[PDB]
C-alpha cells in the first residue's frame, strides 16, 4: 500500500497518486508534514495558492488515460512529508477518501543498522524491589529482528517480553525487548547483555551493576 | 488571520455518540463552507462531509446514516455528532475551511459540469480513541543517562492499562529526538512503554529533564525528573 | 454520475446473439437510444418490434446529399423563371429554356430547410391559398443563416458477428464525456432574418397587425422537432429557442437540444425499418437556414 519516492536534493521529484483518470479530472493535492496537519498545495489540476512556490507544479486534467503526477522541482529537506490526492473525475463518484499518500524522501538511505539502546532498571523500581532491563532498537529497516538476552555469557529462557516492529512515518522501525527480574537476580551475575540480531549482523550491548 | 481550534471529549465509549466542536476565529462561519476530515493512525484522510448555510450540507455515503453536522452562528463555531461510535472511529479529527470550484468541460447550458471542494485553511485537529475500560494507573520510572559526545535519557510507563499513554518532554519544549516505542502487552494484561531523548552529553545545567506522562483513562499526570 | 433530471437517454443493453454456427449462442452488449428501446413487462426491446422489419444501413454507402440535375428526353424542354419576384404561380414575363436544372441537392429536413436556393431581393412567401391555413406556407431566405450542429460524443463501433456473412455494428463504450448533441444560431443573424420576413409577412395579413411566433403543437418527433441527418447520424432538435417571439407592427448563440435515432422510417413509411450504424468520431456540421 505505502509508496516511496527517493530524489537527491536539487532534483526534481515526480509523485502518482490515483487511479487512471477516465475523464476531465480536477486533482486536488495535500502535503502532510510528520506530526502535523494536511495542507493545500496545488487546487485544480495546476492552480497553487497563495505560499506555495512555483516548482510545484501538477499534471493538466485534460489527458485522458494517464494518472495524476505530482512534479516537485529543486527538491530541497524540507519537501520531505507526505502528499495525498483527491481525484476528481467526471466520470466517477465523488471521492470522500484521498489518494494512497506516497513519501517524498531525502536522497540516500540503503539500509539501515539498528539503534539499539541498553537501560538498567532505575533506583525507584529497585526500592519498590523490581527489576526490568529495557533494550530500545529504533531506527532499522526492514522491520525483522531477533532479540536475546545473555546472563554473562549464559542465555536468559523467560522473562523476555518483545514487541513487534512498527515503523514511524520513515524506515525507522521500533522494538522493545524488557527482561524483568529481581532485586537479588540482578546484584547476582556480573553483567547482562542484549544481543539483537539484525538481518545479518548482531549488536550486543551489555550493563553492570554499581 | 483565520485560526481554526478543534476540541472534543478525547474518549468515548463503544455504541454511544460523539461530539466535536470547532472554534472559529477570526471569521464567520456563515460566509464559508466547513468539512471535516478524519485519518486513522497511518492512513489516509478520509472525507467525513460539509456543512453550509442555507441548508447546504452532505455527508459522507458510507457514514450518511451516523453523522449529523451544524453550526452554531450565534456562537460562531462548527458542532460533530457521530451516533453509534465503533474501534473504526478512533482517529484524529480536522476541521477545515472549503473553498469550491467548478470544473467547467461541456457546454454549460446542458449541466455538463462538476463542482470540486477544496480545504486551503486546516486546524489542529483533535483525536479521538474510543474505549470502555474499568480503570487503572501507571507507575512512570527514571531512565538515567549512560553513555562521543552524545547521551541517552528517557523515562519508562510500566503496567498500565488500556492504550494509549501520551508522553511529552519539558511539557512539549523538546520534539528534536524524541522517540517514544510502542508498549507491550505483557502476560498480566498491563502494557509498558518507554520513551528515549537523544541529548548532547553537555548537560551540566542543570538542565531538568522532566517527562510528562498521561493516561487519559485514569487523568494521569505524572511529571517525572531524570537525574544522573 | 446523477443528478435524476439526466433521465438516462443511453441506455446499456445486454443480450443473447445467433454466432456464425447455428448452436451457441452470444452474450454481448450494446448502447442504444432511448427513442430506439421500449420497456415491456428492466428488460427492454426495440421500439419497432411489432411494426415492421429492420435491415441495417450498409456502411459503404453514405446519405450524403449531392447535387442532382434533372433533365427532360428529346421532344420536351423544362421552362425556367428568370423573374427576381416570382412568388410561384401565374405568369411569368422573363421565361427561359433549358435542358437541365441546377444541381438540387436533396436535403431531407422538417421545418428548417437546409442547403436550399437564396431568394432575390427580398425573402419570398409562396402558398397555394393564404387565406386557407390548412396549407402550408414555404418561406425562402435571401441571407443564409449559420447553423452549427454537434455531436459530443465521439462514439466506437463494435463489429459484432452474426455470421455467417453478416455482421452488425453495435455502439461501444464512449470516449470522453456524457454529452449530449446541440445546434447553434447566431443571435444577431436569426433577428435580422426575422424581423426581415415579419416585413413581408404585414404585406398580405394587414399592415398594422401582430405575428406571434409559436413552436409545433404536438404529434410525431419528425414534426415537433427539426429532423435531419448529419454524419449519418438523424438529429431531432428542439426549435423552442427560434420560434418563440412577438413581433408588433413597430452578442452569443442561441442553442438547441438535439436527440439522436437511429432506428427510422422517414417518409411515413411502414414495413422497412432502417437501423442507422453509430458513426466514430465527434461529428461537426455547418449548413444553411435557407427557408422555412
Ligand atoms: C455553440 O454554442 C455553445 C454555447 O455558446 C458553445 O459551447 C462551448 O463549447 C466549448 C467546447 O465545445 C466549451 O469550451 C470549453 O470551455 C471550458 C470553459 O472555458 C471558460 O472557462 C475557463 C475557466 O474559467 C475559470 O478559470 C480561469 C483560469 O484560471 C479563470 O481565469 C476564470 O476567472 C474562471 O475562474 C476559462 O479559462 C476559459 O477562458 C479561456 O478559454 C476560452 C475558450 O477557449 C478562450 O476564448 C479564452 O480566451 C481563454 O483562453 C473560458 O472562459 C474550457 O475550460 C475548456 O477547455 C478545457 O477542456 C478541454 C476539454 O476538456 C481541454 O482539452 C482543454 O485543454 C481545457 O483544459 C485546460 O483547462 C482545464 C481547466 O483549467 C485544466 O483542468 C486542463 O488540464 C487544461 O489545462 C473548453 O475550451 C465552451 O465552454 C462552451 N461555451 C459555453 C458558453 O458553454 C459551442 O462551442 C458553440 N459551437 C459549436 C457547438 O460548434
Ligand atoms: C450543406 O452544404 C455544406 C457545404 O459542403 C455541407 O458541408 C459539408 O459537410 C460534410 C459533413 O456532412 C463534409 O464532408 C466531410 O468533411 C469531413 C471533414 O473535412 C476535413 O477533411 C478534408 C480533407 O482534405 C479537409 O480538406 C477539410 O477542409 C476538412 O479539414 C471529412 O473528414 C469527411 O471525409 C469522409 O467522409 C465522407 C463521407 O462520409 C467520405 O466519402 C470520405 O471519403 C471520407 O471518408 C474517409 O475518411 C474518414 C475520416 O475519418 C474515415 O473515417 C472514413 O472511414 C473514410 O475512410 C467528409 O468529406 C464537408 O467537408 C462539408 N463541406 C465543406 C465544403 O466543407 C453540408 O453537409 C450540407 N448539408 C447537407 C444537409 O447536405
Ligand atoms: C474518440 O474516441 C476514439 C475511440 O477509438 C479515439 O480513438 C483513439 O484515440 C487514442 C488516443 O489518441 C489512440 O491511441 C493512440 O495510439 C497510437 C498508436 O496507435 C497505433 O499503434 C497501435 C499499436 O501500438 C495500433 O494498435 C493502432 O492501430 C495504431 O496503428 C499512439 O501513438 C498515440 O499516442 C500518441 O498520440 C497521443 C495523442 O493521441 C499523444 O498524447 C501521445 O503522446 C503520442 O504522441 C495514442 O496513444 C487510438 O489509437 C485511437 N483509436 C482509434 C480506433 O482511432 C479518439 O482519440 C477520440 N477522439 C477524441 C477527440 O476524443
Ligand atoms: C455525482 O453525484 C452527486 C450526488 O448527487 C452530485 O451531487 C449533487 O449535486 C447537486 C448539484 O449541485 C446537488 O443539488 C443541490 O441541491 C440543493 C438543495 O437545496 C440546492 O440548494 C443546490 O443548489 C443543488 O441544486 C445535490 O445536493 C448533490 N448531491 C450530493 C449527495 O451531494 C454530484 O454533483 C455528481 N458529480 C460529482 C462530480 O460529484
Ligand atoms: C459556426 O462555427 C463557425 C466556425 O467556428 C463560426 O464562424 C466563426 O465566427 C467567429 C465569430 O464571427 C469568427 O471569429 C471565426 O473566424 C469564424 N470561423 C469560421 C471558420 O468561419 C460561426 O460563427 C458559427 N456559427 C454559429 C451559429 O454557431
Ligand atoms: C437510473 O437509475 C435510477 C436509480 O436507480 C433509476 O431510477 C432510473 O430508472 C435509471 N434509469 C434512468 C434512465 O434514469
Ligand atoms: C442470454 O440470455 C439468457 C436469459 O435467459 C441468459 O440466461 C444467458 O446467459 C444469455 N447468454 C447466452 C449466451 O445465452
Ligand atoms: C431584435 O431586433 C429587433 C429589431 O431590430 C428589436 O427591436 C430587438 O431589440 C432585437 N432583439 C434582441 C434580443 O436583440
Ligand atoms: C414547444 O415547447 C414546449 C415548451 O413550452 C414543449 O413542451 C414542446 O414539446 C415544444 N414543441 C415542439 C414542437 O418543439
Ligand atoms: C424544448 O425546449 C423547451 C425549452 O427548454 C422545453 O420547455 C421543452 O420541454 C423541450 N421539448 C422537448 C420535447 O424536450
Ligand atoms: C419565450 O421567451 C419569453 C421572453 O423572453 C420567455 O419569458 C419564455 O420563457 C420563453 N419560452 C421558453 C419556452 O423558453
Ligand atoms: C452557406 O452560407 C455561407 C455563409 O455565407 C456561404 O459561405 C456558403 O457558400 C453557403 N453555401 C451555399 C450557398 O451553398
Amino acid at each position: 500500500a505505502p509508496t516511496f519516492v527517493s530524489v537527491a536534493p536539487g532534483q526534481t521529484a515526480r509523485i502518482t497518486c490515483g487511479e487512471e483518470s477516465l475523464g476531465s479530472r480536477s486533482v486536488i493535492w495535500y502535503q502532510q508534514r510528520p506530526g502535523q496537519a494536511p495542507s493545500l498545495i496545488i487546487y485544480n489540476n495546476n492552480d497553487r495558492p497563495s505560499g506555495i512556490p512555483d516548482r510545484f507544479s501538477g499534471s493538466p486534467g485534460s489527458t485522458f488515460g494517464t494518472t495524476a503526477t505530482l512534479t516537485i522541482t529543486s527538491v530541497e529537506a524540507g519537501d520531505e512529508a507526505d502528499y495525498y490526492c483527491h481525484i476528481w473525475d467526471s466520470r466517477r463518484p465523488t471521492n470522500w477518501v484521498f489518494g494512497e499518500g506516497t513519501t517524498l524522501i531525502v536522497l540516500s538511505q540503503p539500509k539501515a543498522a539498528p539503534s539499539v539502546t541498553l537501560f538498567p532498571p532505575s533506583s525507584e523500581e529497585l526500592q519498590a524491589n523490581k527489576a526490568t532491563l529495557v533494550c530500545l532498537i529504533s531506527d532499522f529497516y526492514p522491520g525483522a529482528v531477533t532479540v536475546a538476552w545473555k546472563a554473562d555469557s549464559s542465555p536468559v529462557k523467560a522473562g523476555v517480553e518483545t514487541t513487534t516492529p512498527s515503523k514511524q512515518s520513515n524506515n525507522k522501525y521500533a522494538a522493545s525487548s524488557y527482561l524483568s527480574l529481581t532485586p537479588e537476580q540482578w546484584k547476582s551475575h556480573k553483567s547482562y547483555s542484549c544481543q539483537v540480531t539484525h538481518e545479518g549482523s548482531t549488536v550486543e550491548k551489555t550493563v553492570a551493576p554499581t | 488571520q483565520v485560526h481554526l481550534q478543534e476540541s472534543g471529549p478525547g474518549l468515548v465509549k463503544p455504541s454511544e455518540t460523539l461530539s466535536l466542536t470547532c472554534n472559529v476565529s477570526g471569521t464567520l462561519v456563515r460566509d464559508n463552507y466547513w468539512s471535516w476530515i478524519r485519518q486513522p493512525l497511518g492512513k489516509q484522510p478520509e472525507w467525513i462531509g460539509y456543512v453550509h448555510d442555507s441548508g447546504d450540507t452532505n455527508y459522507n455515503p458510507s457514514l450518511k446514516s451516523r453523522v449529523h453536522l451544524s453550526l452554531d452562528k450565534s456562537k460562531n463555531l462548527v458542532s460533530l455528532r457521530l451516533t453509534g461510535v465503533t474501534a473504526a472511529d478512533s482517529a484524529i479529527y480536522y476541521c477545515a475551511t472549503t473553498k469550491h470550484g467548478r470544473r467547467i468541460y461541456g457546454v454549460v447550458a446542458f449541466k455538463e459540469w462538476f463542482t470540486y471542494f477544496y480545504m486551503d485553511v486546516w486546524g489542529k485537529g483533535t483525536s479521538v480513541t474510543v474505549s470502555s475500560a474499568s480503570t487503572k494507573g501507571p507507575s512512570v520510572f527514571p531512565l538515567a543517562p549512560s553513555s562521543g559526545g552524545t547521551a541517552a535519557l528517557g523515562c519508562l510507563v510500566k503496567d498500565y492499562f488500556p492504550e494509549p499513554v501520551t508522553v511529552s518532554w519539558n511539557s512539549g519544549a523538546l520534539t528534536s529526538g524524541v522517540h517514544t516505542f510502542p508498549a507491550v502487552l505483557q502476560s498480566s494484561g498491563l502494557y509498558s512503554l518507554s520513551s528515549v531523548v537523544t541529548v548532547p552529553s553537555s548537560s551540566l545545567g542543570t538542565q531538568t529533564y522532566i517527562c510528562n506522562v498521561n493516561h487519559k483513562p485514569s487523568n494521569t499526570k505524572v511529571d517525572k525528573r531524570v537525574e544522573p | 454520475n446523477i443528478t435524476d433530471d439526466m433521465r438516462g437517454e443511453l441506455k446499456n443493453c445486454s443480450f443473447n446473439m445467433t454466432t456464425e454456427l447455428r448452436d451457441k449462442k452470444q452474450k454481448v452488449y450494446s448502447l442504444f437510444y432511448r427513442l430506439d428501446v421500449v420497456q415491456i413487462n428492466k428488460e427492454y426491446r426495440l421500439i419497432n418490434c411489432n411494426t415492421s422489419a429492420i435491415t441495417q444501413a450498409c456502411p459503404k454507402v453514405s446519405f450524403e446529399p449531392i447535387p442532382i440535375h434533372y433533365c427532360a428526353p428529346a421532344g420536351f424542354a423544362i421552362l425556367k423563371c428568370k423573374d427576381k419576384k416570382f412568388n410561384g404561380t401565374g405568369p411569368c414575363p422573363s421565361v427561359s429554356t433549358v435542358q437541365c436544372t441546377h444541381g438540387i441537392k436533396p436535403v431531407v429536413s422538417t421545418q428548417l430547410l437546409l442547403n436550399g436556393s437564396l431568394a432575390e431581393e427580398e425573402v419570398m412567401i409562396r402558398s397555394e391559398n393564404i387565406t386557407n391555413n390548412a396549407k402550408n406556407i414555404l418561406v425562402q431566405f435571401n441571407t443564409p443563416v449559420q447553423i452549427n450542429c454537434t455531436r459530443p460524443n465521439n462514439n466506437t463501433r463494435k463489429s459484432i458477428r452474426i455470421g455467417p456473412g453478416q455482421a452488425f455494428y453495435a455502439t461501444g463504450d464512449i470516449i470522453g464525456d456524457i454529452r449530449q448533441a446541440h445546434c447553434n444560431v447566431s443571435k444577431a443573424t436569426w433577428n435580422e432574418t426575422l424581423g426581415k420576413v415579419v416585413k413581408q409577412l404585414r404585406k398580405h395579413f394587414g399592415n398594422n397587425t401582430i405575428i406571434r411566433f409559436a413552436n409545433s403543437s404536438g404529434g410525431d418527433l419528425e414534426v415537433t422537432t427539426h429532423s435531419f441527418n448529419c454524419g449519418g447520424e438523424f438529429f431531432y432538435c428542439n426549435t423552442s429557442g427560434l420560434f418563440n417571439s412577438t413581433w408588433i407592427s413597430n452578442n452569443d448563440s442561441i442553442t438547441l437540444p438535439c436527440r439522436i435515432k437511429q432506428i427510422i422510417n422517414m417518409w411515413q413509411r411502414i414495413g422497412q425499418a432502417m437501423y442507422a450504424p453509430p458513426i466514430q468520431g465527434v461529428i461537426r456540421c455547418v449548413s444553411n437556414i435557407t427557408g422555412l
